[PDB]
């Protein structure tokens, strides 16, 4: 079983109340829609998730509270034009959650392909077939050049060995068609030295096989979570009431970031992990921010207790950043 | 250039020649013996001495021409005059005796002070800085104010607002306009001169 993250922290920062209109804009299996309709039984609540699987458990959810959650599948991006159809073009949303990452339900089953351990199709899709030609991970490795497939990787895996994890994967398409987790599992690591399988570590120090950075990489761009990431946000700023609290949980440092330049204005193409020294030769040069639309509620970023990670690694990154907006 | 660089360009000024030589100054006298032993150029087909000759608007009439029609690109031209003109002289009848002195009935004036009403005096640059683009203003020589305010009506009459008006009457209306200090070539002027102010700031780029 997965404990909603940070469950307690985010109930709190969004204190739902009666007379409150709420969206979620990633229902999942629901832990945290559910967590939020009991604190407050005259809560007001709307959901959304790509993943057709999890809006049916939403809707079969539906049943537990007839109105006060109401059901909705779609992209961040088309999250606008699903509510506006609505018709809450102004919103006075409350409260927008705007959880991250991929569900517990959808890496815990093999046949959703996000989980490298078990023998999946190599999907790696959050979309369930409600748009049955958008790329899978198979169709992005089978196709795309080395610096294509390299750049994939080292923008959105992290990963240092980007051109030597993506000059295997090459050769092997040739050889046969990449379509199985543990199929491209085995061809990265063969990049590597036999050894090399599990030597690289996780922040939590217990190691990681040595493709983790390749699902990851993958996973954001067949969802093109950081993309509609960006999008989602200004939706829901769009769609938020003033004086109303945002919550997101970045599990990753490329989502934290927008998560961070988006609540504080910071521009997205400026350098990133810059040092005071660096700011100030920036600045140097030239010498020859916007006011703030948000109001941090907790101006540091939260993580999840370390006794709790214990109970649940896969949200041990979980950093909540949460806001009100102006 | 099949000319070598010996040859110079002609001087095509009856005035120049007949001015008397008491008048000449010790350099002005230098200058003229020695062109008696320099090679000119051909006088281009473009300049006479004509007493009618404008060199403004023949420079308009090439800025208009299309691939090498300047027979099309002068008849626009003089019809855009004529235009002008038969405008002025209806307006002039249609007046009384008080605004008639006020009205201006010869279109070589109106021709040049319409472009003299375009041209901007301050315009802008694209500089890139850190991955970034921002414009920085700065003064503009003679040559490029007098060549933008040909380039802008030029332009303005071959927008596609304009539905199937001849360029004569478009020009015509246009330079009309330019002449009241109006028109959306002027605001183009104004335009281009109120975003150089906003950028101020960023003169020292
Ligand atoms: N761009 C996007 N638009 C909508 N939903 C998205 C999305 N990217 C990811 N999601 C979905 O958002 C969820 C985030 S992970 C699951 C969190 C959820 N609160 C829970 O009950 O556990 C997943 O269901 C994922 O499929």
């Amino acid at each position: 079983l997965h404990i909603p993250v940070m469950v307690d922290e985010v109930v709190h920062c969004l204190s739902p109340q009666k007379g409150q209109i709420f969206l979620d804009m990633t229902f999942g299996s629901g832990g945290h829609t559910k967590a939020i309709l009991q604190k407050e039984s005259d809560i007001v609540l709307y959901a959304l998730d790509r993943d057709p699987t999890a809006y049916a458990l939403a809707e079969h959810l539906s049943e537990l509270y007839p109105k006060q959650i109401r059901a909705m599948l779609g992209q961040f991006s088309q999250a606008e034009a699903l509510l506006m159809k609505a018709g809450v073009q102004p919103g006075t949303f409350d409260g927008v959650l705007m959880d991250l990452g991929c569900s517990s339900m959808q890496l815990d089953t093999p046949e959703r392909g996000f989980s490298l351990r078990k023998d999946g199709p190599l999907d790696m899709r959050m979309d369930g077939g409600r748009y049955p030609d958008m790329p899978t991970a198979a169709d992005v490795v089978n196709a795309l050049d080395q610096q294509a497939l390299a750049s994939i990787l080292r923008t959105y895996g992290e990963e240092k060995h980007a051109k030597k994890i993506a000059s295997a994967i090459v050769q092997a398409r040739s050889i046969y068609p990449i379509t199985r987790t543990q199929q491209l599992a085995s061809i990265v690591a063969g990049a590597f030295p036999p050894s090399a399988i599990y030597t690289r570590k996780d922040l939590l120090q217990r190691s990681t096989h040595i493709a983790t950075k390749t699902f990851q990489a993958l996973r954001i761009f067949v969802n093109n979570e950081l993309n509609e990431l960006y999008t989602g946000l200004k939706t829901a700023q769009k769609f938020l009431r003033p004086g109303g609290r945002l919550v997101a949980l970045s599990f990753h440092s490329l989502e934290d970031r927008i998560v961070k330049r988006f609540l504080l204005g910071i521009s997205m193409t400026e350098r990133f992990n810059l040092s005071v020294r660096q700011q100030v030769m920036k600045t140097s040069q030239l010498g020859s921010r916007a006011p703030l639309m948000w109001e941090l509620i907790h101006k540091k970023v939260l993580s999840p207790q370390d006794q709790d990670v214990q109970d649940n690694p896969r949200g041990r990154s979980a950093k909540l950043r949460a806001a009100i907006k102006l | 250039s099949r000319y070598s660089p010996e040859f110079k360009d002609p001087l095509i000024d009856k005035e120049y020649y007949r001015k008397p030589v008491e008048e000449l100054t010790e350099e002005e006298k230098y200058v003229r013996e020695l062109k008696k032993t320099q090679l000119i150029k051909a006088a281009p087909a473009g300049k006479t001495s004509s007493v009618f000759e404008d060199p403004v608007i023949s420079k308009f009439t090439n800025m208009m021409m299309i691939g090498g029609n300047k027979v099309l690109a002068r008849s626009l031209m003089i019809q855009t005059l004529e235009a002008v003109k038969r405008k002025q002289f209806e307006k002039y009848h249609a007046a009384s005796a008080e605004e008639q002195a006020t009205i201006e009935r010869n279109p070589y004036t109106i021709f040049h002070q319409a472009l003299k009403n375009c041209e901007p005096m301050i315009g802008l640059v694209p500089i890139l800085k850190g991955g970034r683009f921002y414009q920085v203003p700065v003064p503009l020589p003679d040559r490029r104010r007098r060549f933008l305010a040909m380039k802008w009506m030029i332009t303005e009459c071959r927008d596609k607002k304009h539905q199937r008006t001849l360029m004569p009457e478009k020009l015509s209306h246009k330079l009309l306009e330019a002449f009241h200090n109006q028109g959306p070539v002027i605001k183009r002027k104004h335009d281009l001169h109120k975003m150089a102010e906003a950028n101020r700031a960023l003169a020292h780029y």
